[PDB]
């Protein structure tokens, strides 16, 4: 109970770092996170850094192939065919 | 015609009998249509006989179906129609219809509380309003020869007196129950008479009818299902409602069955449903005892696209389609071929069953608007397989030159007016076979002098995704291979510089293969994987370079 | 009575320096955990952190078919082919359904050419609807 949870959290916070650096050495190249490295401002009274963030629209539908032959009009209608309301 | 004015008094006469008597009397004499104009034109006659229907017909069923019969047998000839609507008759039948349905519901509820003799005397009056019923429908049916009083008649409530006289006679059939499905399958041909109809829910007291014994009755149910069936909603309605298992028998039995399980064949669920049934052996018989027919073909090529459907038709050991593939090569059978092809699509043990039809197959689809037809859908049951040795085909068959030929065949034209091209369907069909045949590394090799021409015809044609996914797909395939994935994965690859470009493309299944693909060339190569990740990371923060460009 | 190792680091056993390096990893971590959530997507982060693989003795992570088709049709058919069956269904939603009153019993239910050379399956195109004839005639007596 002397240094325990002083290491531990240096363990924990160094495991969750390199997870970070794992995942982002894996996406972005050597050259953005460069980019990224010169554009971000640490804050002291705040905790935390800062950049010029934003979003980070969508198709409507797309006309999916039909297999439905069957086009061929069939059903009649009395107040088409016939020119009188069935009410 | 003796005694006419005996009948008439016999109708004055206060008795049950005394006027049903002369009732059948007249009813056998308008059973011959000579004296039918002199008794329809006999005027103090048929009011007697429609005041009689009004009057004496609520205690009495005896008299007021002879004197419907009657109207009926009037009603057979359409020339002494307007004689029969000078006359209120056609409003008696809705009229009698329209109480008897409240009268049957009453009657129903007045069975579950009663003694044992009114119920024998319930059920003997139900089964006489039954064919009271019957013939009103019946007459009402042949004066709707006309779609004016048709449409006169369906304006007042006329749909829901024929469901519910439907509904009546749904447990013992009878023949109020062929006569109403014979008028609602008239009425079907309609759209609001259709709307009012499956909205009181036909569709469904319909398919609780099967089993049904009557012909008539069969096929009348049968043919209102095959009206209804034209809808894209009434379909799933009849396939989870079982019409599929009774149906299957009926297609040695009845004519329009088959033409109604085609119908339902068109649904997935309904090959599943046909996949345990007999009728997998019936189409069989047709087909192969020659007496064949189009529809016969058409649903057996629409029940292939079941994988136990199509190890059913492959028999055990491949007798089954021996015959199948002989019959559809020396007759020319378009539609036996496209059966073939179907089984063929299907993946596993039953694809070594053509493993004895890859050559001759392949030399139809070389030499061969029929003929072309044929051809492709040789290549494409070829085309299907990845079991075969392909390693032995491709040269035993000379493929390669073959292929080079009709690949190269309309390049360097513009998609604009070549990709409607008559050849197009078989160089997919070619690059489809080049990639399931590009899987095996000796096949891979034999096909390695056709990488230029695919890098040609992939900078060609690209209007189509369809073409470059397969493409790819064959790219993908030869990527896999050590022994040729670095001739393909040059610093300046121009495969991989058109991946690059696809990477973000409006398809999603373009941009699948093309990670996969993509994957496999930056795991063989830090720096391709470099370019990659560039690419994608430009793609998704590129707002954010743009708006510090604009800040600089 | 127990052993002894080396972890991951050799960290000096300060009051305060470990408090400072405490606040260096987690000042670094910040950023880090930012730059992983604007500018990674979630799929791409689920899918690398279901992927890895946290190692014990070390301090380290370790980060290691079927023909398809276009998103409508079961088997791949081409695009002049699916245009061609496009307009050819135009043209059958483009014909003139029988009279009311006319002798039209032979629904027949033939196949068109379009169908039968480019789709694999629907191909039988019904002409008319099923319609029940009464038994009427206009012959006067016999």
């Amino acid at each position: 109970r002397q240094v325990e949870a002083m290491l531990d959290d240096i363990r924990q916070l160094r495991k969750e770092l390199l997870l970070n650096i794992a995942i982002i050495d894996e996406y972005i190249p050597v050259e953005h996170v460069e980019l990224i490295e010169k554009y971000v401002s640490w804050s002291e009274e705040h905790g935390d850094w800062q950049l010029k963030a934003i979003a980070y629209s969508a198709p409507p539908a797309k006309k999916e192939f039909s297999n439905n032959n069957q086009t061929v009009p069939m059903y009649y209608s009395y107040r088409a065919d016939l020119g009188a309301s069935t009410a | 015609l003796g005694k006419i004015d005996e009948y008439i008094e016999c109708f004055y006469g206060e008795t049950s009998v005394e006027k049903n008597k002369g009732a059948v009397a007249l009813y056998e004499l308008s059973k011959n249509p000579q004296n039918l104009t002199q008794l329809v034109n006999n005027e103090t006659l048929m009011m007697a006989l429609a005041r009689v229907f009004r009057e004496d017909w609520k205690k009495h069923f005896e008299v007021g179906t002879n004197i419907m019969n009657l109207f009926v047998n009037i009603s057979k000839f359409s020339c002494l129609h307007g004689i029969l609507l000078h006359h209120k008759i056609g409003t008696l039948c809705v009229n009698a219809m329209e109480h008897e349905t409240k009268r049957y519901d009453f009657w129903i509820a007045e069975m579950k509380k009663t003694d044992q003799e009114t119920l024998r005397k319930l059920k003997t009056a139900i089964r006489k309003q039954a064919m009271l019923l019957a013939a009103c429908v019946t007459f009402l049916t042949n004066l709707a020869t006309d779609i004016s009083v048709e449409l006169k008649m369906v304006r007042r409530n006329l749909v829901a007196l024929l469901v519910k006289c439907l509904q009546m006679s749904s447990e013992s059939t009878s023949s109020l129950t062929t006569a109403t499905i014979k008028f609602l399958l008239k009425l079907s041909i309609f759209d609001e008479n259709k709307i009012v109809m499956e909205q009181n829910g036909t569709i469904e007291k319909l398919l609780k009818l099967f089993p049904i014994q009557d012909p008539e009755l069969r096929k009348a149910v049968i043919m209102l299902l095959f009206n209804f069936s034209f809808d894209s909603k009434n379909l799933p309605k009849m396939v989870n409602g079982g019409l599929v298992p009774h149906m299957a028998s009926l297609l040695d039995s009845d004519t329009k069955a088959l033409n109604m399980m085609y119908l339902l064949s068109c649904n997935d669920d309904a090959k599943a449903m046909l996949a345990y049934t007999d009728a997998i052996k019936l189409l069989m018989k047709d087909v192969l005892s020659g007496t064949g027919s189009e529809v016969t073909k058409a649903v057996l090529l629409n029940i292939c696209l079941e994988k136990r459907n199509a190890q059913l038709v492959c028999g055990q050991r491949g007798q089954g389609l021996d015959l199948l593939m002989e019959m559809s090569i020396n007759s020319r059978d378009l539609m036996l071929i496209k059966v073939v092809r179907a089984i063929s699509s299907h993946e596993g043990a039953t694809q070594n069953m053509f493993l004895k039809w890859i050559e001759t197959l392949i030399g139809i689809a070389k030499n061969e608007e029929s003929k072309s037809s044929f051809g492709l859908e040789c290549m494409g049951t070829v085309a299907e397989l990845k079991v075969a040795p392909w390693a032995k085909i491709i040269q035993s068959e000379n493929l390669v030159p073959w292929m080079k030929t009709q690949l190269q065949e309309g390049i360097d034209e513009s998609e604009e007016v070549t990709v409607l091209r008559d050849i197009k369907p078989l160089q997919l069909q070619i690059v489809i076979a080049c990639g399931t045949m590009a899987r095996q590394l000796d096949a891979a090799r034999l096909l390695a002098p056709l990488i230029d021409t695919f890098v040609q015809l992939l900078q060609s044609c690209q209007i189509d995704d369809e073409f470059v996914v397969q493409l790819l797909y064959v790219f993908l395939q030869f990527l896999k291979h050590k022994e040729l994935s670095a001739r393909l994965m040059t610093q300046d690859s121009a495969l991989g510089a058109h991946m690059i470009d696809l990477m973000h493309d409006a398809n999603a299944v373009v941009r699948e293969v093309c990670d996969n693909a993509l994957l496999i060339m930056g795991e063989h190569s830090k720096e391709w994987a470099k370019r990659i990740a560039g690419e994608r990371f430009k793609w998704h923060n590129a707002q954010w370079l743009e708006m510090v460009e604009r800040d600089d | 009575h127990h052993h002894h190792s080396q972890d991951g680091g050799a960290y000096s056993d300060e009051r305060q320096d470990l408090d400072q390096t405490i606040a260096e990893v987690s000042k670094e971590l910040k950023l880090k955990l930012l730059i992983v959530e604007n500018f990674i997507p979630r799929d791409v982060s689920e899918r690398i952190k279901e992927r890895a693989e946290w190692n014990e003795d070390s301090f380290e992570w370790n980060v290691n078919k079927r023909l398809v088709a276009t998103p409508g049709c079961r088997r791949p058919m081409s695009m002049c082919e699916r245009m061609l069956v496009e307009t050819a269904r135009e043209q059958f939603g483009a014909q003139r359904r029988p009279p009311i009153s006319g002798s039209g019993s032979f629904v027949e239910a033939t196949i068109p050419e379009e169908t039968i050379r480019f789709c694999g399956e629907n191909v039988v195109v019904f002409s008319a609807l099923e319609r029940f004839v009464p038994e009427v005639t206009d012959s006067d007596p016999s």
